[PDB]
């Protein structure tokens, strides 16, 4: 009867039925095959470890994450990671649940339409719907306009939403956050005599990309106060035991998402990419987007973010005008809850797509 | 039969036999307007059982003493009469095998806890806390924090004024009057003394069970419920947080954590956030908290202020239920005492419970005294041919019913985000296929409904008459969510007394992976459906007799008839169609 | 009973019952479509918002003015116009009020009769008359001769009156203000 919420994010694939309480299940998403040999002979060894047991084989297995910029690796492992979660943790029936799942707003076709007919062929669930993880985190902040962020490894997204309608030409995809954020992490730590060459490695970078990163007061004057060591050096202890005591890139690392010449790229940072979408509404409608700016995901979690960009953003922005960012608590999960409160909701568990209609259509008219 | 000449004893002689006959129990069941004897009359059938059939109860005087007792705590002021009950209370006097009275117990149905939050503006709220804010001494007062009713959130709408005698008025001390009592003084009556039933309230405490010191701990609830809704809210956080409290609300939040038991720091970080974890989502976790809105600060406090007097209210009715327990049974008398069709000229969603219980009521009347006494009339040598009655399923079938009904656009409501009693009205008449029993303030030829817009009311026909509901903070009133931190700090407070206002079955053992956090938003209008239909069963599967009391006027005096006001009484409570089915052939 | 002046106002319609003080409506005359994809759960939202409403509902709309050039649209606006007034502003009753409306001098027919008609039939209304907007202004100066201008968006017009008669030699009707302004 109660339908599933289950958002595709390429963390931290999150999974859980709809309402009232924190997703059930929540997990790395890898894929590995084991690269080395297994000499010990047993041998009852999985083809296919998925997370969370390839979080706990790392450096036996290769690492293969679902889904690189919104599209898939391959439906052979995407399918793998949907069956292993829902068999041998959730332990759901699939002719029982009416399923969610999630993409990205401009993400390119046909990934939504081979998606949709795969898990109704595969799967063999009753009916199915697919939400943009944008517009779940408006229902889950719960108010009625806005600009919303929605951050995760390896794509950002910009959508402004309106009373409560939707403006076309407004939408801005940067792929600027999170396996940038990631790599560039990886390309200045290389620079303190260690290195992490290996896909297992790269978690290793991950867990540091959680911890151990801060965000500038401003870059300028941050920069400054970098020539004293003591505040700046902090110490951090890594698995194999080696300490490794990171300085200015402690900051440099998360100041990469204000103007991203690190990364190379020639667009601007989310400071004028918000501007320039604001200045891409309708001249009437601009006065509320300020003060409904939304920031959500799990890589709008560094310290200083918000507050940076909330000070840079109002200093471009109009005078007079109120500039509140809006950045609470459980921003990691909020995608999740907003599908929740979504599915949860009549009449609109109705605008679900139903078994009759996909049987009619197949792969078309999605929209 | 025919050796009794009309009365009220000739109904009690009656519904015992039948106990003895077909041995099934019987549901006394006392309809009528409010204040018109209905539990008056009550007192004489449960004097008459215990006479005339039963050998007696342990003693019969607490059942007499305790009903005023537990009416200040669930009576109010209405604009139709003045000593007006807002509960539905339902005395189960038990019985056995044999037929020995074993004992009793008195329970409530449809609290009306709204109350509680809003008073209207020429209702009252409860009439304990008028009762404690007059009666109350200056070397207790000060103890628990009292003022006059100015100063109370949950006192600063509807009537501030006592009720109180000439004499009575100028032994209350200056003091304890509002500016109301300034500009006009003591609500006057004859028989309802604020000072006076504060004294044969405490008397019939101590007749209970209760100790003196026990009933000051009664009064740290009631005052602790006083100096929670004086909580005032306010905005919060340079990145968004939710909520924070107001800088004069700090003296309020003290004397609320002094006379409650609960810690002032774990309670300001409880109104404002709604704390989850992530611990049970995955093999290793934490505990966060996420600030709520302000609105949703102040309805958690109102929600929490509805909750202490939720189990206050069955705390005092188990101890009332001890002085008289029961032992061994199988047959019962019930007694029955709730409002019928209580309409005003402004109505809201209290007034939608109680005719909404009056359209279940009426179809159980229309298959327990026309149905089966029309069988009888048919069998019992006659055999008389059959009259239909005037169905009215379909109403209830819109009140009620599941997805298409009024409670299931309502409760849709308050889940949605940024929630509308305009979006809600127009919800309904949207959902709804434009049928008889409901229509638009605008489609009504009378003046008193000329003035509502069409997104701000409804107009129900029930069939007693076509009553129209505003609909003004209808979403307002039927939330009631409780918060899971709260429901660790109120109900494992570290007193003691209010501690042991939480028992079994509300209370209960839980583990982790049990497997999800319910019930959420509980909601108020299936929390109402859930307990009438339980009730429902329990008087579909019982006997029953009934008694309906008419006032003769609406001022309570002696020898004065109004033939306009005693039909209209005759008229709102379903006379005329159940005395055209009875007729028939003969 | 009492009579009900309603004027038929180019820009800003005007509603209020007659003696003695100022109209009880005054909004701005606009009814709006959605311009936009609804994407939220939403879904009791409006398909024509008329005013004051779709002046708060400004860039998600396209306002249109539902009489140009001093003739009506169609009466699909009108109507709505009229019945939004009467039912969540005003609040009177159907058949209680002997209504006034207004027009324009050289206004083409038969904008006047198919309005005069329409209105009796939808809305059943017990007693009509009306006036034009020059004519009114009599009353309000207090004056019984000179030259009357009734000029708002976007039709003005000139007529001049002589204890108490009109002069069909000498009416003027100017396409100069004020949607042009
Ligand atoms: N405390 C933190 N500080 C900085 N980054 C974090 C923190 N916690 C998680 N992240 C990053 O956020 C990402 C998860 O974001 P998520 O909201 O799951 O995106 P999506 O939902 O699109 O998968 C992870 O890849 C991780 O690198
Ligand atoms: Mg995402
Ligand atoms: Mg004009």
């Amino acid at each position: 009867t109660t339908a599933l919420v289950c958002d595709n994010g390429s963390g931290l694939v999150k999974a859980g039925f709809a309402g009232d309480d924190a997703p059930r299940a929540v997990f790395p998403s890898i894929v590995g095959r084991p690269r080395h040999q297994g000499v010990m002979v047993g041998m009852g060894q999985k083809d296919s470890y998925v997370g969370d047991e390839a979080q706990s084989k790392r450096g036996i297995l290769t690492l293969k994450y679902p889904i690189e910029h919104g599209i898939i690796t391959n439906w052979d492992d995407m399918e793998k990671i949907w069956h292993h979660t829902f068999y041998n943790e959730l332990r759901v029936a699939p002719e029982e649940h009416p399923t969610l799942l999630t993409e990205a707003p401009l993400n390119p076709k046909a990934n939504r339409e081979k998606m949709t007919q795969i898990m109704f062929e595969t799967f063999n669930v009753p009916a199915m719907y697919v939400a943009i993880q944008a517009v779940l985190s408006l229902y889950a902040s719960g108010r009625t306009t806005g600009i919303v962020l929605d951050s995760g490894d390896g794509v950002t997204h910009n959508v402004p939403i309106y009373e409560g309608y939707a403006l076309p030409h407004a939408i801005m995809r940067l792929d600027l956050a999170g396996r940038d954020l990631t790599d560039y992490l990886m390309k200045i730590l290389t620079e303190r005599g260690y290195s992490f060459v290996t896909t297992a490695e790269r978690e290793i970078v991950r867990d540091i990309k959680e911890k151990l990163c801060y965000v500038a007061l401003d870059f300028e004057n941050e920069m400054a106060t970098a020539a004293s060591s003591s505040s700046l050096e902090k110490s951090y202890e890594l698995p194999d035991g080696q300490v490794i005591t990171i300085g200015n890139e402690r900051f440099r690392c998360p100041e990469t998402l204000f103007q991203p010449s690190f990364i190379g790229m020639e667009s601007a940072g989310i400071h004028e990419t918000t501007y320039n979408s604001i200045m891409k509404c309708d001249i009437d409608i601009r006065k509320d987007l300020y003060a409904n700016n939304v920031m959500s995901g799990g890589t709008t979690m560094y310290p200083g973010i918000a507050d940076r960009m909330q000070k840079e953003i109002t200093a471009l922005a109009p005078s007079t005008m109120k500039i509140k960012i809006i950045a609470p608590p459980e921003r990691k999960y909020s995608v999740w809850i907003g599908g929740s409160i979504l599915a949860s909701l009549s009449t609109f568990q109705q605008m679900w797509i139903t078994k009759q209609e996909y049987d009619e259509a197949g792969p078309s008219i999605v929209h | 039969l025919g050796t009794m000449p009309p009365h009220v004893f000739a109904i009690a002689d009656k519904a015992f036999r039948d106990m003895k006959v077909l041995k099934l129990s019987q549901s006394i069941i006392v309809s009528g307007e409010s204040g018109a004897g209905k539990t008056e009359n009550t007192k004489f059938v449960l004097r008459y059982l215990t006479e005339s059939y039963g050998t007696g109860q342990d003693i019969d005087d607490r059942i007499v003493e305790a009903n005023p007792l537990l009416e200040a705590f669930g009576n109010a002021k209405t604009v139709r009469n003045n000593n007006s009950s807002r509960f539905g209370k339902f005395v189960e006097i038990h019985f056995n095998e044999k037929s020995s009275v074993v004992g009793g117990f008195v329970s409530h149905y449809l609290l009306e806890k709204s109350r509680i939050c809003v008073q209207g503006k020429e209702e009252r709220n409860y009439h304990i806390f008028y009762r404690l804010c007059a009666g109350a001494s200056e070397d207790i007062r000060e103890r628990l924090h009292l003022s006059s009713p100015d100063n109370f959130r949950y006192l600063n709408r509807g009537c501030t004024r006592y009720f109180a005698n000439k004499e009575t008025d100028k032994q209350i001390l200056q003091n304890r009057k509002s500016p109301e009592y300034l500009k006009a003084g003591s609500l006057k009556d004859p028989l309802l003394d604020d000072h006076g039933d504060f004294i044969r309230m405490c008397t019939a405490m101590k007749k209970i069970g209760l100790d003196d010191e026990e009933k000051l701990d009664l009064f740290r609830v009631v005052a602790g419920v006083l100096h929670l809704g004086n909580i005032d809210f306010e905005e919060a956080g340079s990145t968004s947080g939710g909520c924070n409290l107001k800088n004069k609300s700090t003296q309020a939040l003290e004397y609320c954590a002094e006379l409650l038991g609960l810690d002032q720091d774990d309670l300001r970080v409880s109104l404002t956030t709604r704390v989850m974890l992530t611990t049970a989502g995955g093999a290793k976790g934490t505990v966060i908290k996420v600030p709520l809105k302000v609105e949703q600060a102040n309805n958690a406090r109102d929600a929490l202020a509805k909750t202490v007097y939720s189990h206050l209210f069955d705390h005092v009715v188990n101890r009332v239920n001890q002085c008289f327990p029961f032992e061994t049974s199988s047959y019962f008398i019930g007694v029955l005492d709730i409002a019928g069709f209580e309409y005003f000229e402004h109505n809201s969603f209290e007034q939608f419970c109680i005719n909404y219980c009056n359209e279940k009521l009426q179809q159980f009347f229309n298959e327990r005294i026309l149905k089966e006494e029309q069988e009888l009339y048919q069998k019992e040598g006659l055999g008389v041919n059959e009259v239909h009655y005037v169905d009215n399923q379909d109403c209830i079938d819109l009140i009620e019913a599941r997805l298409v009904g009024i409670l299931d656009i309502l409760d849709e409501e308050n889940r949605l985000p940024q929630p509308s009693d305009q979006h809600f009205t127009s919800a309904v008449h949207q959902k709804h296929k434009d049928h008889f029993r409901l229509s638009i303030p605008r489609k009504s030829k009378l003046a008193i409904h000329r003035n509502i817009r069409d997104d701000e009311g409804f107009i129900i026909r029930h069939f007693a008459g076509a009553v129209c509901y505003e609909t003004t903070q209808f979403v307002e009133k039927n939330n009631d969510a409780l918060h899971m931190s709260l429901e660790s700090l109120i109900c494992e407070s570290r007193d003691k007394f209010i501690r042991e206002l939480f028992e079994s079955s509300t209370n209960n053992n839980k583990d982790t992976k049990q497997k999800a956090g319910k019930l959420s938003f509980i909601s108020v209008g299936n929390k109402f459906k859930t307990q009438l239909n339980l009730l429902l069963d329990k008087l579909r599967s019982t006997g029953a007799s009934f008694i309906r009391c008419i006032k003769p006027n609406l001022k309570m005096t002696s020898h004065h008839f109004e033939g306009a006001q005693i039909l209209s009484q005759l008229q709102c409570s379903g006379m005329v169609s159940v005395l055209d089915l009875m007729q028939g052939g003969f």
